[PDB]
Formats: structure tokens, C-alpha cells, sequence
């Protein structure tokens, strides 16, 4: 899970930012978009 | 036809605040050609480069570094070409996207993969500078790595 | 040089600049080129102008997504008396709207939502009131006009 | 939605599917994007 | 900062009402008050005062009843008061009838407190 | 063509009615977006046009004080006759070159009306004065 | 291939910052500016201050799994005069779509046309070979 | 062929936005960058567009501000009406030699406007001289 | 070097305060101080001070405990007072609302500075 955004600059700390690139490995779904496998076989 | 430059929407709309603006610039070019300038030789050579500069405003101060920041980097890149490719991928997924990012201390724009792109919590809005969360997922080379974050 | 003027021409010159800037700024014919798309679909070309950071903006509307009520038999949509607009919103969009209005609880609301697309969902209703005035007669000092 | 290529098959007939293949679902030819898109290229010209 | 302002939409809109509401009184600062412009130059202004087109009502007086139920006020002091007839065109600062009905609310209100103020003036002296 | 452009023609008329009504409903949000301590318009304003604000009545619609948004064959002919009139001033020596440039950088027919009214009436006191004083040297030689 | 993974993540925080009315020291003028949380708002010149919570574009890159470089408030922010919040990334870009849908791309609706060709000219390369 | 130009024109309207926004966003980069010790910027700016940075506010975009990347028949159209003006100013003896080269190296219609205003208002103060030059020979020999 | 700076995606990106953090005491170095110009000519600065705006941060004074309850200082002493105003803008230098933050904190270390070494001044002389 994404860890919490409403916090100090003092709170952001070098594992507070670290956390939220982890979480961006765990990751897609839009509302606008096609799907990536979509995109590929018309390309 | 590619002819984007930029300019100022009403040229003939000067206010006072463009009015300081203008003359703390021109006061600033004044110490530094008093500065630079060695007793009275190259001070009037100085002094006939900058009165032209009175019949300037601020508005066209600005439009002039606007486009000539554009003009170079759109030969040097050859950015009509960029945007030749995403026009491609515009007619096959419907997606246009590039990238504008600092590498080297050089501004650079890039052309986005549209397979390569996770666009998140964006509405359902059409463009994709209204999104709140971007994941970019590329494959890069050891020397673009080095390149980029060496420092 | 502004002696040369007129009060019609001075605000002829403002109104001006307000729309030629906003036209080049926000690319306003293609927003007009997307609505007539709706016109040639169902009939409906809606574009709502509201303030947003202190900018006036323009927007098209979804006609799936906008609501007219009371507005008669009338063609227009000015004329209508209440019109309720359901979109979902990204949470950038509503901070981006609303950061002056927001209580700490109305935006601890928004980080500690489930987000399971995680967009918000935004109910705006638009309505007409009913307000007591007073329409006052009083004699010119000057004038007994 | 027609204009975005999808068919209902409710919309021209009573129904007696949800499965997306030809046997029982029906192809849709966009033939009526071409004509709106005249009109609206001619009004990004105007 | 909420004092006489609708903050909303981006923007910042007023109806032109001037709440004097931090610091304090000229006692409590040591600036001796707010001050609110060189003109006199030290135009100091405390906590409670209210300001409207260059006319400050003051909270350290408060309403006569005999001017209470004439001119029609409603707070305890003239500040107070000025505080209650604002209290439409605080929150619609752009409607034309509510910048009439301040208009005429703080002029009402002015010449209140100027007639209190010389009935003072006199109260004293005699 | 022609023919057929106007089978189609009056799915464009109600498209210039709303263009022209939603332009009119942008101008008048712009004009209270004024009133509210944005520094924006302090660039792509004037300062004349910054000050029509100060003056009581910008609550209103410019329709009730005699301003339209028109986009109809009236106005292009006008923008035009406008614009060959300054050409014809160009030459013949009644309107400046410095001038001629802020026609073309305009956007309001008000405006660029007065710069041609304006170059025209320097240039003809310059050639009053220039006569007399001619005049007045050939008389003060011959007293 | 010999080629690293670069993962970056773009996204926009919550920053708390204050809103400070202060009043001009020539004129009774009230100004208003934005000041971030650590501002120490000046009373005894009347200065009255509200906070709020403001979006904040942020960025971060891990490259492989193990490399964690750039995880700092994103430095181009594309800064507005009047608005605080309103910023983004570097990621500009469209959907050609109609009407907040999915984009019906000009390969999508000729793409029937051309399955159909394939279906065909495959009945035609069967005969002319028999 | 150009009704069937008007079928597809609608996505080059599409691709025309996103180019002009796009370009509004390589200049924020740039005007980013420009604050970060690069001395590149030193051989492709002026000394004029090297102190912009110097004045505070060059952290907002420069719509804010009046400026807007254009590619619309209005500018293409003005571009021309400069070029064919510098011309007409050419000859007539109006325009220099020296300064309609940098029209023709230019990039922006406020430097082009500058110059083209700047060469008249020169030679009609050399006019000026030289015609009182010429009355006060003329007098101080019947003196 | 990282001091003050911040270097990333090929760039020299500051805030503006110059951490003068390497060389030693004035009694340390031969040159009797880090030179950052020729102005008075010697402007010596040693390992600890802190410069912005051409404004000295002095690291060998300290902070007197009246002088950090109020202007609401929180290093022991004055550099370190300013290296934790401007640990914000340290790492975004180019937000406008991080300049305005740092001109206004480090307009109140230096009139907290003044204000102490007035005092001192008339300690002594006393």
C-alpha cells in the first residue's frame, strides 16, 4: 500500500520515499486507455 | 507547415509591472558593462549595445529568450521528427505522449512508448498532464544509466 | 494618446485582450471542434465557464454526465433552473479546486480512501434561489427627478 | 458507442448474445464516422 | 484569513470591509497597533477595530440606545455593528445590490458613530 | 459543392450561436476573475484596461454597455477595410511605419481605428506648423 | 540483452503550506502570499495565517532492484502564478478519443477490413494452388 | 482532394495541440535549466535573455505571463505582414542593409517589430538634422 | 560537494546559502580564512560559518535562550540556526513558495543575529 502523502517535509524521510518506489514495483487499469495487449497487436 | 514560435498574445498591453521589471534588467546590464568594461574603451561599445535595448519592453525581453531557447533545440534535435513518430503511434493506439526532462543540464524531450506508460488516477480526463501518478518502465542501457545519474 | 479614446473603446480593448489571450492559451477552437462532435451525436453542445485558480476556464461537458431541470421547453441552457454535474475527479484535480476549502479532515477524507480506478467521485449542483430585495424610490436633491 | 465501433444488439432487435463472436454477435462497419468527420474538419477550417 | 474575504474558487474577494482581527489593542503592542498606512502617518489600528473606505469604527465605544433604535444597529459596539451589516456582502462580494446595500449600511453606521462621538465630546467638556 | 455545403450549413449556424454565447459567457467570468488579486492579468492587460474595473458597474454584461462577441461578414469586411485603409496611409506618407506595426499586433477594430485617426491628425498639425514656418521666414526676410 | 531496468515513479504529494494576509506598510493595502509550513508568521503587524494542504509533484527512480537514485521533490515544477497546487511532471501527451471514451484509432476500424482481406486471399492462394 | 482532406484533419488537429503543449513544456524545462550552472545557454541566448533569470518570477509558466507557443494562421499571417513591410521600408530608403539581414534572422515578431521601428525612428531624426542643418546654412549666409 | 546544493540530472542547482565547509579556523589556515572576495579586501570565512545573500552566519557565537524562544531559532548556534531554515529548500531549490521561505528565515536569523552581538557589544563595553 502507498504510504501516507499528507505528512511534514521533516516526515518525508529517505525511507518515506524509498516506500513509495517499492510500492511502484508491486504496480495497469485506466479509464481512457486500451489495454497494453490492445495497443500491441495493432501495432 | 512548422512554424511554432512563440508569442506574445497582446503586444500592444504594457502595464507597470512589466515597467519595473524592465528597468531593473537594464539597470542590472549597467554594473555589469561598468564592471567588465576597462576605463571608458569598450564602455561606449557597451552603451550603444544596450540603448537599443530601451525600445524594448519586458514582454519582449521574455520573447525573445522564449525563442531562441526554442529555435536551437529544434534543430539540434530534430524535434519535428519526434513528433513525426508519435503521430504514428496517434493513428495505431490513439496515444500521443513525450516526455520533457532535464539529462546533462539540457532540457530533452523525448517520445513515450505508449506499452511503457502507467497512467494513474488521471479521471476521465483526456490529457495526460492531469494525471496524479505516472510509472515509467524502460529497459536501459549501462552507459544511459551512467549518463544520466553519474553525479 | 488615451485622450484620443472613447469609455467603448477602452473596454472594447480589455474584453479583447481577455479573449485573445485565452483563445491562443487554453487552444479554445478545439475545444469548440470536440463539442460540435457531441452536436452531431446527440444534439447537444454544452460548455461550462467557471473559475479555477483565479483563471477563468472553459470546459465541454459530457451530455451522459450533466442533469437540466426546470428549463422549460427552452432550447437554450442558460435557461434552465438547476443543473446538477457528476464527474469523477482525479484527487490532484480536487486539490487543485478546492486546496483553499478543504478542512484537515476534508483531506484526511481523501488520502485515507480505500483506492482499490481511484478517482473521486464530484457532485456539483447549480440551482437558482429565491432572494428578497427592496426596490426603493428616492427624489434627486439636485433634480426633482 | 457507434461511433466508437460497438453494436448493441438490443438497439436493432428483440434479443432472445454476450459473447464476442459472430455466430451469434454481429460486426459493425463504421460507416457513418467518415461522414461526421467531413463536417468536422471542415469547422476546424472555417 | 477569513476577515472580511471569500476565498474560494482560487481567487481572493472582498466586499471592502477591513477586519483589523490580530495583534492586538494599542496597549498590548509594542507598535502601539496595527498600522494600516502612511497618510498622519502612523495610522495604528488594533484587534476589534473594522475598517471600510478609509473609515475605521472603533471598538472601544459602544451604541447609545437612543442611537441603537434610531439608524436601526444591531452589535453592542460600532465595530459589532459594522460586523452585522456586512455579514450579506461577505459572502457575495460581486453582487451590484449587496455593494449598494453596504454602501448604504456603512454610511448609516458612520454617521452613527460620528454622532456619538460629538455627544462625548461635548459630555465632557461641559 | 456549394450545394451541398448547404444541406449541412445550418448544423453550423447553431455551432456559431453557442461559440459566440460561450465567449460571451468566458468574458464575463474573466471580468469578475479581475476582482480577485490575480496577477495575470497585470501582463495581458493594459493599464487603461486595468482601471475600467475601478469604476462602478463591471457587474454587468457587456451586451448592456454596447460590446458583442461577432464573428459575422460585417466585422471581417471591417477588420479588412481597416487594414487596406492603412496600407493607403502607409503610402503617400500618413501613417508611420512604427505604426503600421501595431495594426497588424491590434486585435480590436476600436483600437486600431484610433491609431489610424491618431497618426493621421500628428502628421497634418506637423505640416500646419511647417507651413506657417516657411511663411514666416519668407516674411521676416522681406521686413 | 546486457540492459538495466529503469523504473520511475512520477507522482504528486500533499504539502502543507500557509497562507499569510499581511498589510502593506505604505498603504492599508491587504496583501496575501503563500509560505511553506516552517514560516514563522509575523504577529505584532497583524499578519493572520491559514494553512492548507497543496499537491506537489515528487519523482523517484530505482534502476535494477537494488539502485535507489532521485527520490526528491520532482525540480521541474510547472508552476502556475496563482495557483500553488496546479503542477505536473514532464509527461505531456493526448488520447485521440471521442467523449471520455477509449480511443477508436484509425488501425482499430480498418483492422476488420484487413482480418477480412487475410480471410480471403487465403481462399485465393488455396486455389490457386489446387 | 481536399474534402478528403477534411476526413482526416481532425487528428492533425488533435496532433497540433499536443505539439503546441509539448513545447510549452520543453520551454519550462529550459527556463528550468537555465538556473543550473550549464554554460551552454551562454552561446544560444543574448545578454538580454541571459539576465531574465536575474528578476524573480521566472518559476511560473509564460502563459502566465503572455506568451503562448502559436502556430495558427494569425501568426503565419503576421509574420508575412512584417516581411513584406521590412521590404516596402527597403526601398524608399527606409530600412537598412544591415538591419533587414536580421529580419531575415530573426525567430521572433517583437525583435522583427523592434528593428523595423528602430531604423525609421533613426533616419527621421537624421531627416530632421539635416533639414535644419540645411536652414541654418541657408540663414547664416544672409546674415 | 554538497554543500547547499543541489546537484542532480546533470545540473547545479542552489538555494542560494553558501556552506563554507571545508579549510579549517581562522587560526587553522595559512590564508587566515576561505577568501569569498575581493570587496573591505580580506573577507575570510572559516570551516563552520554559513553564507547567504552576502550575509555571514558566525558559528562561533551562540544562541542566547531569549533570542531562540523568540525569532523561534533552533541551532545552538547561529550556522547551525541557519542550516535548519533552509533544510527545506535545500532539496528544492526552484519552488517560488521555498525562496519566499528562505528570504523571510533568513531575514530572522540575521536581525537574531545583530540583536545578539548589539548585546555583546555592550557587555563588554559596560
Amino acid at each position: 500500500n502507498f504510504p501516507r502523502q499528507m505528512l511534514p517535509f521533516s516526515k518525508k524521510t529517505k525511507q518515506w520515499r524509498k516506500d513509495c518506489l517499492l510500492w511502484a514495483n508491486q504496480k495497469n487499469y485506466s479509464l481512457v486507455r486500451k489495454s497494453v495487449i490492445h495497443k500491441k497487436i495493432n501495432y | 507547415v512548422f512554424d511554432f514560435k512563440v508569442v506574445v498574445t497582446n503586444p500592444n498591453a504594457i502595464s507597470e509591472i512589466e515597467d519595473n521589471k524592465k528597468n531593473e534588467l537594464l539597470q542590472r546590464l549597467q554594473e555589469m558593462i561598468t564592471d567588465t568594461s576597462i576605463s571608458e574603451d569598450e564602455y561606449n561599445i557597451k552603451l550603444e549595445k544596450l540603448n537599443d535595448y530601451y525600445t524594448y519592453e519586458w514582454q519582449d525581453i521574455r520573447e525573445v529568450r522564449a525563442n531562441e531557447l526554442l529555435n536551437h533545440y529544434i534543430k539540434e534535435y530534430d524535434i519535428p521528427l519526434i513528433f513525426n513518430n508519435g503521430f504514428m503511434d496517434a493513428m495505431t493506439c490513439g496515444e500521443e505522449i513525450y516526455q520533457c526532462d532535464i539529462v546533462g543540464g539540457e532540457p530533452v524531450i523525448e517520445r513515450v512508448n505508449p506499452l511503457k506508460i502507467r497512467i494513474f488516477k488521471s479521471g476521465y480526463s483526456n490529457k495526460v498532464e492531469d494525471a496524479d501518478m505516472i510509472i515509467l518502465e524502460d529497459y536501459w542501457s549501462p552507459g544511459r544509466v551512467i549518463d544520466t545519474y553519474y553525479d | 494618446d488615451y485622450y484620443t479614446y472613447e469609455w467603448q473603446d477602452i473596454r472594447e480593448v480589455r474584453a479583447n485582450e481577455l479573449l485573445n489571450h485565452y483563445i491562443k492559451e487554453y487552444d479554445i477552437p478545439l475545444i469548440f471542434n470536440n463539442g460540435f462532435m457531441d452536436a452531431m451525436t446527440c444534439g447537444e453542445e454544452i460548455y461550462q465557464c467557471d473559475i479555477v485558480g483565479g483563471e477563468p476556464v472553459i470546459e465541454r461537458v459530457n451530455p451522459l454526465k450533466i442533469r437540466i431541470f426546470k428549463s422549460g421547453y427552452s432550447n437554450k441552457v442558460e435557461d434552465a433552473d438547476m443543473i446538477i454535474l457528476e464527474d469523477y475527479w482525479s484527487p490532484g484535480r480536487v486539490i487543485d479546486t478546492y486546496y483553499d476549502v478543504l478542512s484537515p479532515k476534508d483531506i484526511k477524507y481523501i488520502e485515507t480512501m480505500p483506492d482499490y480506478a481511484g478517482n473521486l467521485r464530484v457532485l456539483r449542483l447549480y440551482w437558482k434561489s429565491k432572494r428578497k430585495i427592496l426596490k426603493v424610490k428616492s427624489y434627486d436633491p439636485e433634480t426633482g427627478e | 458507442d457507434l461511433l466508437n465501433g460497438r453494436l448493441h444488439m438490443s438497439d436493432l432487435e428483440l434479443v432472445l448474445i454476450k459473447a464476442a463472436y459472430i455466430p451469434d454477435r454481429l460486426q459493425h462497419y463504421p460507416i457513418m464516422n467518415s461522414k461526421l468527420n467531413v463536417l468536422r474538419g471542415e469547422e476546424s477550417k472555417r | 484569513a477569513f476577515g472580511g474575504w471569500l476565498n474560494t474558487q482560487g481567487g481572493d474577494f472582498t466586499n471592502g470591509v477591513t477586519f483589523i482581527n490580530e495583534g492586538g489593542s494599542h496597549e498590548e503592542n509594542p507598535y502601539q497597533g496595527i498600522q494600516i498606512g502612511v497618510d498622519g502617518a502612523p495610522n495604528l489600528v488594533e484587534q476589534g477595530e473594522v475598517v471600510y473606505d478609509d473609515y475605521v469604527f472603533s471598538d472601544r465605544m459602544e451604541i447609545p440606545d437612543d442611537i441603537r433604535k434610531e439608524y436601526k444597529l444591531r452589535g453592542k459596539t460600532f465595530a459589532k455593528a459594522a460586523k452585522s451589516a456586512q455579514r450579506e456582502s461577505e459572502e457575495r462580494p460581486n453582487d451590484p445590490l449587496s455593494t449598494k446595500g453596504l454602501q448604504a449600511a456603512m454610511e448609516r453606521i458612520a454617521t452613527a458613530q460620528e454622532e456619538a462621538r460629538q455627544r462625548k465630546e461635548a459630555h465632557r467638556e461641559g | 459543392t456549394l450545394q451541398s455545403s448547404h444541406i449541412t450549413e445550418w448544423l453550423f449556424t447553431i455551432h456559431d450561436d453557442v461559440k459566440k454565447r460561450a465567449l460571451e459567457c468566458f468574458l464575463e467570468t474573466a471580468k469578475v476573475a479581475l476582482k480577485g488579486r490575480n496577477k495575470k492579468f497585470q501582463y495581458i492587460l493594459s493599464d487603461t484596461s486595468t482601471r475600467v474595473m475601478e469604476i462602478d458597474g463591471d457587474e454587468f454584461a457587456e451586451a448592456d454597455y454596447g460590446l458583442v462577441v461577432d464573428n459575422s461578414n460585417g466585422t471581417q469586411e471591417l477588420q479588412q477595410k481597416l487594414d487596406t485603409l492603412a496600407q493607403a496611409a502607409l503610402q503617400t506618407q500618413t501613417l508611420s511605419f512604427s505604426t503600421i506595426t501595431k495594426l497588424y499586433t491590434s486585435s480590436s477594430l476600436a483600437e486600431k481605428q484610433r491609431l489610424i485617426e491618431k497618426d493621421e491628425k500628428q502628421i497634418r498639425e506637423r505640416q500646419a506648423q511647417a507651413q506657417k514656418e516657411q511663411l514666416e521666414a519668407q516674411q521676416q526676410i522681406a521686413a | 540483452a546486457g540492459n538495466l531496468r529503469v523504473l520511475r515513479l512520477y507522482w504528486k504529494s500533499k504539502r502543507k503550506i500557509l497562507k499569510v494576509k499581511s498589510y502593506d506598510p505604505e498603504t492599508g493595502e491587504e496583501e496575501w502570499n503563500f509560505y511553506p509550513e516552517n514560516y514563522v508568521v509575523n504577529k505584532e503587524a497583524g499578519e493572520e495565517v491559514q494553512s492548507f494542504w497543496v499537491n506537489e509533484a515528487w519523482e523517484g527512480t530505482m534502476i535494477g532492484n537494488e539502485i535507489f537514485v532521485n527520490m526528491r521533490p520532482r525540480l521541474i515544477q510547472y508552476n502556475r502564478l496563482n495557483n500553488p497546487s496546479r503542477c505536473h511532471f514532464g509527461i505531456v501527451g493526448s488520447i485521440y478519443n471521442l467523449n471520455d471514451s477509449r480511443p477508436f484509432s484509425l488501425v482499430d476500424m480498418m483492422k476488420p477490413y484487413n482480418y477480412l482481406y487475410d480471410a480471403i486471399h487465403d481462399r485465393l492462394n488455396k486455389a490457386i494452388a489446387s
